[PDB]
Parts: C-alpha cells; structure tokens; sequence
C-alpha cells in the first residue's frame, strides 16, 4: 500500500495548499471539493473518473472504493477550518498498513478506522489489526478517514 | 488530476 | 522572479543541498531522488502525487507536465555527474521565459530545450524562441532539462 499511502499524503498536502487560497467562502459538499482538487491536478496518482469536463469528476482508490475530500464543518467566523479525506472499501491488509503509515507520517489531526476515531492521530499496528475488518471475498470492508487541523 | 496533468508523464 | 521560475531555482538549490548531505549512498533513479526531495520539504507549494509503480512521491509543474529530478549516472559516454531537473509539456511562452531565466540566474551547468543542449548554460530569448515549439491547443510540447554540476 506504498503508493496508496503516498497518494493520501500528497492529496492532503495539495488540499492544504489549495485551502490557504480560499477566503470568504467554503465548500459545502465533498463532491464539489473533490472535483475542484481533481481539476487542479492534485490527484494524479489516483483513479479519476465521473465527468471532469462537467465539473463532476470523482476519485477512486486502488480497489475501486470511492475517495472523497470533504469540508469539516467549514465556518468559524475567521479562517478556513479543516477537511477530511475518506477512502472506502479498503481491504484488511491495506487498512492496517495505510492507517499505521498515516499515523507515523504524523501529518493528520486524526485518523478513523470504521467507527473508531483516533483523534490523537496515533494508530498502532496492534490497534489497526483489530479495528480493520476482514474482506468479504475479494472486497474490502474498511472505511478510513484522515482529518486535518481540527 | 483530472484536467491539469497530461497523459505522458516522464 | 516569477513563481514558476522560482520553483525551478528553489528545487535546484534544495537538491544541491540534499546531495551534499548524503553520505555513503547515491540515488540511482529519478523516482527515488524526487521522492526524497519531496519528503525533505523541497517541493512545498508545488503539486505532488504518488507513483503507482514505485510508491514514491511525484512532482508536477504548473502546466500539468511532470518534473523529475534524477541523478546523472553513466551513459556509456556521459560523465557530467550531479543531477538534472526535467520538466515536460511546457507551453511555448513559458519555455522561452523559463529557459532564459534559468540561463540568467539558475546557476546551471547546462540547459537543454528539446534536442538542443546549451552546455555553456547560456540561452538567449532569440535562441529559445526558435527552439521552443508551438503549443497544440493549450498543450505545451516542450521538454526542458536543467543540468547541475557536470
């Protein structure tokens, strides 16, 4: 899951860069925020589909699960808040390597594995192994969420 | 990446 | 002075510094060298992503082309050590401004515009205007290579 880890880390970095330029407005849906990012070329290493020519581009992970970058309650009478990067249907093995990798990378403000929100951004191999669920045949059953300031 | 980001690459 | 030109100049100085700091080993692929540079924070502000082949982080210029920082190994006849910075899909306008700008203040050991290698590190706008090819629609057709210490 080396490519996958690098993809989420860079997507986060690109998103932070893009958000530093937004002022006076905020994204109200992941669909729009994700399409804008794709338009800027912030997701080159991932699978892009949907309809980018119409501003409706969608992002996918290596296993065909959807990836969505969405605002995290944008609005605080000041500066832009945070956002989340959610990746779906992640297989068990990948879920463990990706969640622990993002923890070690240290750039998030929180990592979630299914219904487990590690707001301290610390996820160990022992924690991941337990929280990441078994695949259903060849289909991953894990949803990972990476948060980013806040 | 998406529109921005040719198909070529290097 | 502009963002684009500055990007190349900061990339070069950061790479010179990184190579100087390496002790006991050497890069053998642009994939690895560029990843390390990105991990070193040398490309903050530029678009980055992940390479499905190696899992390494990739770097991307302002027009959608890729930027690859690679070490200069042995080319069966080549001996100009150091490294090169290659950027593709460069629009004609940028090709002329960037190549000339790098000639003026890039501190290179050579500048190549497509199949023209200015080993004296001197490129004038008259030359660049001729060597840089026209765009295909909004797509740039130029490849620039900045050679460092050969």
């Amino acid at each position: 899951a080396g490519t996958e880890l690098t993809n989420y880390q860079t997507l986060a970095t690109n998103t932070i860069g893009m958000m530093k330029g937004v002022d006076g407005y905020a994204f109200t849906s992941g669909a729009k925020m994700t399409d804008t990012l794709i338009q800027a070329g912030a997701a080159k290493g991932m699978t892009v589909s949907g309809d980018p020519a119409s501003g409706s581009a969608t992002l996918w992970n290596s296993w065909g699960g959807q990836i969505v970058v969405a605002p995290d309650t944008a609005g605080g009478t000041g500066f832009n808040n945070g956002f989340t990067i959610t990746t779906n249907k992640v297989p068990q093995s990948a879920c463990v390597s990706i969640s622990t990798g993002m923890s070690r990378s240290g750039g998030t403000s929180g990592i979630k594995i299914n219904g487990n929100n590690h707001t301290d951004a610390k996820v160990t191999a022992e924690i991941a192994s337990s929280e990441c669920t078994a695949d259903n045949g060849r289909t991953g059953t894990n949803t990972l969420v990476f948060n980013y300031n806040g | 990446s998406x529109d921005x980001d040719n198909k070529e690459x290097x």
